[PDB]
């Protein structure tokens, strides 16, 4: 209790910080996690693993609330807020051991926290369009683990970033916003990976029809079907009459001609290209060609529900009205620019060009392996997280680790002209800032004390800017950490991620220094 | 709460002490592991899958050693003994020299470049095998049946296993990658004898149909696979209550057979004499077919009817109201139900979508069946890797010492920090060349020396160590061979384990 519980606060949180220092960044490591008597999970992104683990101390308990407070709001900086607060605990304790009030340090901790976010306010950039987020080619290049995907490391990253970044695509059921949602990019192999190309519109793997049905329709009305075909079942209800036993076979084939009426009523509201999730027989393709329609069968529901949200109005991929094959009543139609059949991967597939109600964009990736499909998944998860940070945070911050050394430079002058005890509190808050280049180089298996000493050595004055890398602070690397320009190999950061984690760290640190009791019945 | 080098060394001490007794279990000449139960029970095996499941492990890294053995078992089933041997000395030799210097990420990327250099060296050492010659396939199976040292009638089961797997080579992923063995089916027979049997076309069934419920014999008529809707109509076209009343008996039963006879007329269009029905099968539906002169079959699991659909190469219809010869029963087809023992065994030959032939074995007992089967079980592993990769790598230390040198000049070329894990993996490859010298009984320091000397001249192309004679032998002359694919995935699993436990520095609760 007293100092001992404030010791027990530090000693618990330091051990928790040791877990997530060994899990930070892509060079972080996976940790064995006992959660049951026979279940051990092995992961990183350490805010996720604290949810996996169970708490031991109330000191351990309060910080699992804090990282989840970061993690509910955003996915970035979630494991980082744990490390910063534990650095505050060792810095303030020596001062409390020296002479200092616990009240006095947390003031200059929060005052520097007000001062640091005002550095973030002056370290903003909104031009993140041609500069990109993390050096447009390097937005995927550090995330494309260069196995057979680094040989197109500037080829792929020029394509997959520009296709998502600020150009058109529709969100969920047609919401006005640039791409923040998952896209209709497909992964399939064949003949090369240098042939992976951008397409204007939608990628759909589908089973095309061939008995004289139209192969290319411009200005098409799209019917996205959720309901299958290849017969509608009926044994009585049409033709009750009996003259011969041949007429008994005439009864149960009247399930054919009742579908013939309902297809033209589907065509009457709006239809040019029929996309059916279920299969369509060639006898059931005959219902569409005598009305006049482009029926493509066995459509993948995953891409089609991306189209049914894009195509506009009330669509059959959202309808629950079913008659075996239901008929339209009023205003059930989806929209498109044009439907052009293409030769892609040397496979004749229906390449749906842009829907009306927010025209779109996607990529058909080509590979040589099923392993090419696997690696471009994580080369799709990376760019979508890059672009989502751009579209909601247009104003971003250049540098994420370059800022940490310069904030320490920004605060030592802010410490110096402050006056009293607060000066030493601003400086020890800056000592907590240095751990971010420190945990990365250990994770990157490099020297921490060398690399952070390189950072501060690049300086003219205390401002991170993309001017120059030899006489100003700019950027970092997730595998090197050397300060680099933010178009070649440096780093950006959204402004929203840092201002929460810096606020959350002092928010944890204030309540920990309140703790001077272990009273119990 | 565990951290630091102590987790790392505990990862070393656990993964090493597993591979110690199991490398003595390696080789066709081996050393059995003894397991004393606390009840006094004795286990005397070499197969690590029976070993790892039986032993009690307390370190979850040792539990992860079972998991990467479950990885190799579910993909192959063989080499699970060998994947844990290589992964020990990767983390035994390199780690403590370098984690006192503490660079985890560099040894990961060193483990990356140890993998692909082995891949190109596999293409250097492996000459292609003939997938169109039985005798090119024969000696590699003969290298596998002598591991258990059973060649009573496994030698004739060599040709039975290769004429199954080479025949069932059909598997697509967009570029036709074939690694299938589930399309093949063994015959489990108490009667008859092995030698006067042979492989038959299609996929032969022994799992549920053991009776002549189909016909006695079939020359012309087709097989019908029914997942279609055969549930009868209770009302006029309605689903009312079923027959439980005399008043429900007179009205409904006229429409019960009425749904069935429409389906039966659709099936007689292709003229079968056999119809098997699996989904939607009713008791009335399969006995109006008895009145429609077709003996009908149910109570069969779905994996049978994937084989039966591959026994004829046809698509199982989901359309009830129209069936064709191009839907079920592709081509003419053949169905043969004959007496082997006392039970009448259904064979379905004449598979259109050709090249489909499966295993017909028959022991004089089930025990006589089962002992030859395990050798043919290992034999169908090998030919599946022949279908996966048609190049054969020499066994023994010919493959290992050749790759162990190529890392060294790679270490001299790259000469960064990663040069030190290359020579460590280069010694980690040699443990199976090491353990064969105990599997024979010779001086291990001289034989490892001369195997380096044969790399100086012959490059160890086919001159590796034998744990049978204790000398460095021509693998061409002695016929010790295996495909490249089983060598790669064994090494690929050991790379995965070494990267895995290198990430493990903390084990917490």
């Amino acid at each position: 209790t007293g100092e001992t519980i404030r010791s027990q606060n530090v000693m618990a949180a330091a051990s928790i910080a040791n877990i997530v220092k060994s899990s930070l960044g892509p060079v972080g490591l996976d940790k064995m996690l006992v959660d049951d008597i026979g279940d051990v999970t092995i992961t990183n992104d350490g805010a996720t693993i604290l949810k996996l683990l169970e708490v031991e101390h109330p000191a351990a308990k309060v910080l699992c609330e804090l990282a989840d407070l970061q993690d509910k709001e955003v996915g970035d900086g979630t494991t980082s807020v744990v490390i910063i607060a534990a650095e505050l605990l060792k810095n303030a304790d020596e001062l409390v051991k020296q002479k200092i009030h616990p009240t006095s340090v947390i003031s200059g901790y929060r005052l520097a926290c007000k001062e640091a976010v005002r550095y973030i306010n002056e370290n903003l950039i909104v031009n993140t369009d041609e500069l990109g987020r993390d050096c447009l080619i390097n937005a995927a290049k550090t995330s494309m683990s260069s196995k057979i995907i680094g040989i197109n490391g500037d080829f792929f990253a020029n394509m997959v970033v520009d296709a998502v970044l600020a150009i058109k695509y529709t969100d969920i059921r047609g919401q006005p916003r640039y791409p923040v949602n998952s896209v209709n990019i497909l992964k399939a192999h064949g003949r090369s990976q240098m042939e992976s190309m951008l397409i204007s519109g939608y990628a759909l793997n589908c089973v095309v029809g061939s008995q004289g049905m139209p192969k290319r329709i411009v200005n098409a009305k799209i019917a996205c079907l959720d309901f299958s075909l290849q017969k509608t079942k009926m044994k009585l209800g049409v033709q009750v009459v009996i003259t011969d036993p041949e007429k008994l076979d005439q009864i149960r084939q009247r399930e054919s001609d009742i579908t013939k009426e309902r297809i033209q009523k589907i065509l009457a509201t709006g239809a040019n290209v029929i996309l059916t999730t279920g299969g369509i027989d060639d006898m059931c393709l005959k219902y569409f060609v005598e009305a006049g329609a482009m029926a493509v069968r066995r459509v993948l529901k995953r891409d089609l529900k991306r189209i049914a949200k894009a195509s506009g109005a009330t669509i059959l991929s959202t309808l629950a009205n079913l008659e075996g094959e239901e008929t339209f009543e009023a205003a059930m139609l989806g929209q498109a620019e044009e439907v052009v059949q293409e030769r892609i991967c040397d496979d004749e597939l229906i390449l749906i060009k842009n829907t009306k109600a927010r025209t779109s964009a996607s990529i058909i990736l080509r590979g040589a392996n099923d392993f090419m499909c696997d690696e471009m998944e994580r080369s799709l998860h990376d760019a979508l997280c890059v672009v989502k940070r751009v579209l909601e945070s247009k104003s971003v911050v250049p540098g994420g680790g370059a800022v940490e050394a310069a904030l320490s430079i920004y605060l030592e002058n802010y410490a110096t002209s402050m006056g009293s005890r607060e000066q030493l509190a601003i400086a020890e808050f800056a000592r907590s800032l240095l751990v971010i280049p420190n945990t990365l180089a250990v994770n990157a298996a490099q020297d921490s004390t060398d690399l952070v000493a390189k950072l501060r050595a690049f300086h003219n004055e205390a401002q991170v800017n993309p001017e120059r890398k030899n006489l100003k602070w700019i950027g970092l690397d997730l595998s090197n950490g050397k300060p680099r320009d933010n178009k070649q190999a440096g780093v950006f950061e959204p402004t929203i991620v840092k201002v929460k984690s810096l606020k959350f760290a002092t928010e944890a640190a204030i309540t920990i220094l309140r703790i001077d009791d272990l009273i119990k019945l | 709460r565990e951290s630091g080098r102590k987790v790392q060394s505990g990862n070393i001490n656990a993964a090493k002490t597993i591979a110690d007794i199991i490398r003595t279990c390696l080789g066709p000449k081996s050393m059995m592991k003894m397991l004393l139960d606390p009840m006094g029970g004795i286990v005397m095996t070499n197969d690590g899958n029976a070993i790892l499941r039986e032993i009690q492990v307390q370190h979850p890294a040792a539990k992860s050693m079972i998991e990467i053995s479950r990885t190799q078992d579910e993909e192959v089933g063989d080499g699970t003994t060998s994947v844990i041997i290589l992964a020990g000395e990767m983390l035994s030799v390199a780690e403590h020299f370098l984690e006192q210097q503490m660079h985890p990420t560099v040894v990961i990327s060193a483990y990356r470049k140890a993998l692909d250099d082995m891949i190109s060296t596999l293409k250097k050492i492996s000459i292609p095998v003939d997938i169109s010659d039985s005798d090119m396939m024969l000696n590699i199976i003969n290298s596998s049946i002598t591991t258990k040292a059973i060649s009573r009638w496994s030698s004739l089961a060599c040709n039975i296993a290769l004429d199954a797997v080479k025949m069932v080579q059909f598997e697509e992923n967009g570029r036709k990658e074939i690694d299938i063995k589930k399309y093949a089916r063994v015959e489990k027979i108490p009667g008859g004898i092995i030698e006067d049997s042979c492989v038959l076309r299609g996929v032969m069934i022994n799992k549920d149909v053991t009776h002549p419920r189909m016909r006695r014999y079939i020359k012309n008529p087709r097989i019908v696979l029914l997942d279609s809707s055969l549930e009868y109509k209770k009302g006029e076209s309605q689903t009312d209550i079923e027959i439980t009343r005399e008043e429900d008996f007179t009205r409904i039963l006229q429409m019960e057979e009425e749904y069935i006879q429409q389906l039966c007329e659709d099936i007689i269009q292709l003229k079968p004499d056999v119809v098997i029905t699996e989904k939607g099968i009713s008791d009335l539906a399969q006995h109006y077919l008895m009145r429609a002169n077709i003996t009908a079959i149910r109570r069969v699991r779905k994996t049978d009817n994937n084989r039966i659909a591959r026994a004829c190469g046809a698509r199982i219809v989901s359309r009830p109201e129209e069936l064709r010869e191009d839907d079920v029963g592709t081509g003419a087809g053949l169905l043969e139900i004959k007496k082997i023992g006392d039970e009448y065994f259904t064979f379905i030959t004449d598979c259109k979508d050709p090249k489909a032939c499966t295993i017909l074995l028959r022991g004089a007992s089930k025990e006589i069946l089962s002992e030859v089967e395990r050798n043919l079980q290992d034999a169908m592993q090998v030919c599946r890797n022949v279908l996966l990769d048609p190049q054969l790598v020499p066994g023994g230390g010919a493959s290992e010492m050749a790759v162990a040198h190529a890392l060294t000049e790679k270490s001299k070329a790259m000469t960064g920090v990663e040069q030190w894990p290359y020579r460590a993996v280069a010694q980690a490859l040699e443990v199976i060349p090491r353990t064969l010298i105990q599997n024979c009984g010779a001086s291990t320091i001289r034989l490892l020396t001369s195997l380096r000397a044969k790399h100086t001249q012959e490059n160890c192309e086919t001159w590796g160590v034998n744990g049978e004679t204790g000398t460095l032998v021509d693998m061409k002359e002695l016929g010790i061979w295996e495909p490249l694919a089983v060598k790669l995935q064994t090494y690929k699993t050991a790379v995965e384990t070494a990267v895995l436990l290198l990430r493990i520095d903390d084990i917490v609760s």
